[PDB]
């Protein structure tokens, strides 16, 4: 799953 | 408001104890409260907004997420639907009470160019997670698309390449195209551009501003390996 | 109840998908309305209770914890203290509503030792849970054990060693001697002459039960490992 | 910490 900035 | 008795200074301290008690619940009610004090969220108390509704809407759209795939297969009882809709009309909830806090009136106020990028990253955000579980689409996605579209503007005047939000927003940007907007090409042409211009600027950062910014950059990495 | 309009087998149900999705705090809501429909839960139901309050009141717990501990270091404003009372207060109404469940009416109407031991075991589970908190104490000290105690008492007359829910609740009961009750010597005792029993019983079983009796001896081993 | 039985 990508990641977005609030999952680093 | 519930928190329209607490003192600001109160609930921006409690939030923090609600961060460190993993209540985010709690975290986003209190940094609600906070913002509607009307008077303006430091850098510090922007974050502690964005993660208490991180972590709320997040675990909604994790749980939305395993019932749309329970409902899809099983139509390969009214029941799997309905407690979809439930946890879905409580996560839009939660996005149109955070697009009701930026809209009044924290973005009318950031009189900075590093508070509006901030806020309208989370505009962008926030319509991107009602289109998610949208099914009045196509006005959702050009919400967030515009709302995404003024913060790289004014963050490519104003701020540097590596700056922790402008590689953020591009960073969620990208993914807005990739699985959104049906632009997978705008996805990686995004991803790489900011990748590619963040490294180049590298040299001018401290030992600090430089694990902030690779620490996202590695987030455009991983992305870029899986596009491409 | 709020759930008085849903249909039993919609609740257990929605149980089963809350859990899939993680949403306890709904899957506990989903089972105090099956429970009040004033028939029996099955073992499957009874395990989808018990799942759904552990990790309600588990997070209130760990949560209270963590305030607690930073509490106690600012004695070494009253906002530690009140957002402490805030979580304390919502966890002692998790308890007090599982304990009402219990006694209005499941102990009464478990017309089994299987089902009455579970119940029994789970007041004694909630009282202890309320005693954590507590500064009454004694007495809530003492409705925990009396429950303990007499679903000890019904569980050797009636089921096995090795019976899971038998091992679950010696290993509680011990759990309640060492840290509620100050009494770590018989925490000891019955950890061990519940492991070793159970070991004993072992060769009866099939390679199922053996799983699950073991998986549950485990926690015994490490608790005497820690105790001893 | 010691185990309980919801802990597993
Ligand atoms: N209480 C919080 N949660 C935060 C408080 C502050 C802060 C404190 C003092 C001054 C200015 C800001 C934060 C700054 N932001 C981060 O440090 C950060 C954000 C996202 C992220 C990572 C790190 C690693 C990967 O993803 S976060
Ligand atoms: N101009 C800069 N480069 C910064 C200035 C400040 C600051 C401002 C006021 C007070 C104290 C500190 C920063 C604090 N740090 C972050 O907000 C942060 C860091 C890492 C990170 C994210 C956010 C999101 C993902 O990863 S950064
Ligand atoms: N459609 C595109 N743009 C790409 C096409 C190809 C390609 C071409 C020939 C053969 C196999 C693949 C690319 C190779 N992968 C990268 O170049 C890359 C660059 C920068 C970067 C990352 C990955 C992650 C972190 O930052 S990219
Ligand atoms: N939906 C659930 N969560 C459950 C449903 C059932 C069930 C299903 C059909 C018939 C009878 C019961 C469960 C039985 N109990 C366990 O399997 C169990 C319990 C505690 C435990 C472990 C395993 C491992 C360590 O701690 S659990
Ligand atoms: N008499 C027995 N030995 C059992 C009978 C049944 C049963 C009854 C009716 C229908 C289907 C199955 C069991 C189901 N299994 C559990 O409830 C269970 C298993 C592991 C475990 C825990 C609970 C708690 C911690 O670890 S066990
Ligand atoms: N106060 C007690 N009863 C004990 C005192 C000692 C001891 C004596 C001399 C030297 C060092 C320690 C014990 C040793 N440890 C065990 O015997 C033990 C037994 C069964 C078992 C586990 C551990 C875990 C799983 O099941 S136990
Ligand atoms: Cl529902
Ligand atoms: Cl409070
Ligand atoms: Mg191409
Ligand atoms: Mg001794």
């Amino acid at each position: 799953r990508r990641f977005s900035a609030g999952m680093r | 408001g519930a928190m329209g008795s607490m003192e600001r200074a109160s609930l921006i301290q409690k939030a923090k104890l609600a961060e460190q008690a993993e209540r985010y619940e709690d975290m986003a009610a209190f940094m609600k409260g906070a913002v509607e004090k009307g008077e303006e969220l430091s850098c510090e108390e922007r974050n502690l907004l964005s993660v208490a509704y991180k972590n709320v809407v997040g675990g909604q759209r994790a749980a939305w997420r395993v019932l749309s795939s329970i409902e899809q297969k099983s139509n390969e009882g009214p029941e799997v639907r309905e407690y979809r809709e439930k946890v879905e009309t409580e996560l839009q909830g939660v996005c149109d009470t955070v697009l009701g806090l930026l809209d009044s009136h924290l973005i009318k106020e950031a009189g900075d160019a590093e508070s509006r990028v901030f806020y309208l990253k989370m505009k962008g955000d926030y319509y991107r997670y009602l289109a998610e579980v949208a099914t009045d689409k196509k006005r959702i996605i050009d919400s967030a698309r515009s709302a995404y579209q003024e913060a790289m503007d004014i963050s490519k005047k104003e701020m540097p390449p590596t700056n922790p939000i402008r590689l953020g927003l591009a960073l969620n940007f990208s993914v807005f195209h990739y699985e959104i907007a049906n632009s997978p090409e705008e996805a990686i042409s995004l991803a790489k551009t900011t990748f590619d211009e963040a490294m180049a600027d590298l040299h001018t950062l401290s030992e600090d501003s430089y694990k902030d910014s690779t620490l996202i950059m590695q987030l455009l990495r991983d992305n870029l390996t899986l596009w491409t």
